[PDB]
């Protein structure tokens, strides 16, 4: 199958600009790729549903555009690197949420047999990507603190341990966590951040763990935040 | 003809299709014709240029074929109709729907009292992605046939010299049917369909290549 | 606009159970209807295309069904791993627009949380402020109560809660409340506490630490 | 490509394996493949296995065919097995030529 993969999102002014890419990996049926597709741009607000904003036909044609951001937002793709774009413009405080390329099932397109299907069907969206997350605000970005949550002695409940991150005081939303290079993946709960009186996010990541396997193993939670820049492997040991 | 031979002219070319339902008692070829559309090759060209001229008309009744589980009207930049990509008018380029390309199994009677020419074709692709791409079977096949005859093409994957962008072909084939006959086409996948007939005439029509200039 | 309706808002069920989700939308779209399924903080995945196929490699347990105006997602035997939300989406004509969601959530046997407390770090104190959290682990149902006591005195106003989205394999949740004091009032005070009520726990669960121990 | 002023004349083959041993020893697929065309022109043939009459020891054949190349145009080969290939081409003429069966000898 095709793969998704959306990058560009970050924090920015009110007014200002960005350009978000999104690249086609693997293939489908007939090693077609994404350049045989029509391909849409969604995008989600906080807390909010889904929201289709733009589409584009495989042959780069047969544009449309979401009211929403009309005269702001111009999609397109080089087919040559199996890309697509979504330049913003102007963009406002509501513009803020993941987005997301999708593509759509039918193909629309076979450039080796000059085959181009005569309609833009816009059928269901089967591949999504991960997403990328927009913020327009005026804040500036602020990049996490990591500190280990200890285990201790008398901690034991159930008959497991816990340990984990504080990944405190950062800005925008989002910070990604793994443990041990995602090595390590079972037990893992990664919270929701929460908004703070300060204006800052705050989120803990924890693992339950045997005891045994603590005393004989390592565990290191990996933090990025790219907004700022950030990546931090913090080790987290008993106290 | 201008800018156009007699068979691009049936075929429907884009720049050609000016000539749609013409008649003539002698078509004049010109040296500076040329195809703009999908390449394409004709097995026995001459026999079918010779008969369409001695028919001495172009003119084309379009039928209501049904072709179940197929999208229809495909097209090319190779063959651009205005600004976008197109195709032959008087073909029907037949592709996967979904994710499967049925046997295709239609038929269409002379119920009239004159032959009709049918032409049709075969999309060769330059290769098996391609094939598989546009219709899901490794190999095709396409059967046309009448009462007392047949001719059945398998399509043959391999590059051809870059036409408009294109390694791949199309064959192109013609099939008459008289009163009281009728025909029908059977295809797995790489079926170049046709959209109707063309009504045959007797007479004295012809077609002579003249690059001389027509004067009054 | 096309409006798509979908209900209810939120719908609880067993593992097991035989589940149907409704879109209504607001003018006939006949068949051009497609569901996807979204787990938090990952991209949707397309279960139904039009109204009734099942997408390649989407368990079977999923179908789909309706035409025209009314559409139903049927689950026809609830597993934990479907817990998320339910997007129909419809494609007749631009702009192509999406009914605002069906939540999925379990509902199963309860199950008493595990609980943690962890002092603040020593790189954190070091930073004029202290942070203490409370974990509690994959219990069942949602709603717990979490009280702050330092040296026994009653905390509240100075802590938050997160819960994770209902988990799905085994439909549980977790919850952490973090405590936020400054340095200086943090070593004011001895004795840190977090005080669990939960309807899986017959009296209320204390875990404690002693500052600098 | 024909970069002359003169057609050029390409004779080139298929073989017919006798058997399907044969067939993938000598080509590794099971079916084979030639296609020779110029940008107006293609050919393929797809070769057919089985036995012919023993001939100078052999139940298997080669069939040959041949392409015209004009100048301007190029000619191309694409196979996955069984072609016969050319060596170069024949350079076309046109006159006075032509051929004649006769057992009679030739005098001065
Ligand atoms: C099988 O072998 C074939 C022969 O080598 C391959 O066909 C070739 O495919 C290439 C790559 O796309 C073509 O390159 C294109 O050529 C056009 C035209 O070039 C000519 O005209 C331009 C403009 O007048 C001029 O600049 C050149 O010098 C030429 O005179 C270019 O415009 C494109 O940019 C592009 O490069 C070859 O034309 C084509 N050759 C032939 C003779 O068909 C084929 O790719 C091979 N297949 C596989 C599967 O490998
Ligand atoms: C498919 O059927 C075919 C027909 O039966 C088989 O072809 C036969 O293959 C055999 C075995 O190799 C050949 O036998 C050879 O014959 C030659 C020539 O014999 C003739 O000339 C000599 C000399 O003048 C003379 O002595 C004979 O009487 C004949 O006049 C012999 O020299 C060899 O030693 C050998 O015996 C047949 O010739 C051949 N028949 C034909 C009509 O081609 C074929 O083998 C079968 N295939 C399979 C897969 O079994």
């Amino acid at each position: 199958q095709v793969q998704l993969q959306e990058s560009g999102g970050g924090l920015v002014q009110p007014g200002e600009s960005l350009r978000l890419s999104c690249v086609g990996s693997g293939s489908s049926f007939g090693e077609s790729t994404l350049s045989y597709y029509a391909v849409s741009w969604v995008r989600q607000a906080p807390g909010k549903g889904l929201e289709w904003l733009s589409i584009i036909n495989a042959g780069g044609g047969d544009i449309d555009y979401a009211d929403s951001v009309e005269g702001r937002f111009t999609i397109s793709r080089d087919n040559s690197k199996e890309t697509l774009y979504l330049q913003m413009t102007n963009l406002r405080v509501e513009d803020t949420g993941v987005y997301y390329c999708a593509k759509h099932m039918s193909m629309q397109q076979v450039v080796s047999a000059g085959w181009e299907r005569a309609d833009l069907v816009g059928d269901a969206f089967d591949v999504w990507g991960q997403g990328t997350m927009v913020t327009v605000s005026s804040a500036s970005t602020k990049g996490p603190s990591v500190f280990p949550l200890a285990p201790s002695s008398k901690s034991t409940s159930g008959g497991t341990a816990a340990l984990g991150c504080l990944v405190k005081d950062y800005f925008p939303e989002p910070v990604t966590v793994s443990w041990n290079s995602g090595a390590l993946t079972s037990g893992v709960h990664t919270f929701p951040a929460v908004l703070q009186s300060s204006g800052l996010y705050s989120l803990s990541s924890v693992v339950t763990v045997p005891s045994s396997s603590l005393g004989t193993q390592t565990y290191i939670c990996n933090v990025n935040h790219k907004p700022s820049n950030t990546k931090v492997d913090k080790r987290v040991e008993p106290k | 003809g201008i800018d156009c031979t007699l068979i691009d002219a049936l075929l429907g070319d884009p720049h050609c299709d000016v000539f749609q339902n013409e008649t003539w008692d002698l078509f004049v070829e010109r040296s500076k014709a040329f195809s703009n559309c999908y390449p394409y090759d004709v097995p026995d060209y001459a026999s079918l240029r010779s008969l369409v001229a001695s028919s001495g008309t172009l003119e084309f009744i379009t039928e209501g074929f049904t072709w179940t589980g197929v999208t229809q009207n495909g097209g090319s930049n190779a063959c651009k109709r205005g600004p976008g990509s197109g195709f032959f008018s008087r073909l029907n380029w037949l592709t996967k729907s979904g994710s499967t390309y049925p046997v295709l199994n239609v038929t269409m009677p002379n119920n009239d009292n004159f032959d009709k020419l049918y032409i049709w074709g075969v999309h060769h692709p330059s290769t098996n992605q391609e094939q598989t791409s546009l219709y899901v079977q490794a190999s095709g096949r396409v059967t046309v046939s009448t009462r007392r005859s047949q001719q059945t093409i398998i399509p043959n994957i391999g590059s051809r010299p870059w036409v408009r962008g294109l390694s791949s072909r199309i064959s192109i084939y013609w099939t008459i049917v008289k009163p009281g006959d009728v025909l029908v086409i059977n295809s797995n996948g790489n079926l170049i369909a046709p959209r109707g007939y063309f009504k045959m005439r007797t007479g004295k029509s012809s077609i002579m290549r003249s690059d001389a200039p027509i004067d009054t | 606009d096309i409006q798509l309706t979908q209900s209810p808002s939120s719908l609880s069920a067993s593992v097991g159970d035989r589940v149907t989700l409704t879109c209504q939308a607001s003018q006939d779209i006949r068949k051009f209807l497609n569901w996807y399924q979204q787990k938090p903080g990952k991209g949707p995945k397309l279960l139904i295309y039009d109204a009734s196929n099942l997408q390649r490699g989407v368990p079977s347990r999923f179908s789909g069904g309706g035409s025209g105006t009314d559409f139903t997602l049927i689950i026809s035997s609830l597993q934990p791993e479907d817990v998320g939300t339910y997007y129909c989406q419809q494609y007749d004509g631009l702009p192509f627009t999406f009914g605002g969601g069906t939540k999925v959530v379990i509902k199963r046997t309860v199950a008493a949380p595990s609980v943690f407390i962890f002092p603040p770090s020593d790189e954190q104190l070091k930073s004029g402020t202290a942070s203490v959290v409370c974990l509690l682990n994959n219990f069942y149902p949602r709603e717990a109560k979490v009280q702050w006591k330092v040296d026994n005195a009653l905390q509240s106003g100075n802590s938050q809660e997160s819960v994770t989205e209902q988990d799905s394999k085994d439909s549980t949740y977790s919850l952490s409340s973090t405590l936020t004091l400054s340095k200086a009032d943090y070593e004011k005070h001895k004795v840190y506490a977090c005080e669990v009520t939960h309807q899986g726990l017959s009296s209320p669960v204390t875990k404690s630490f002693n500052r600098g121990e």
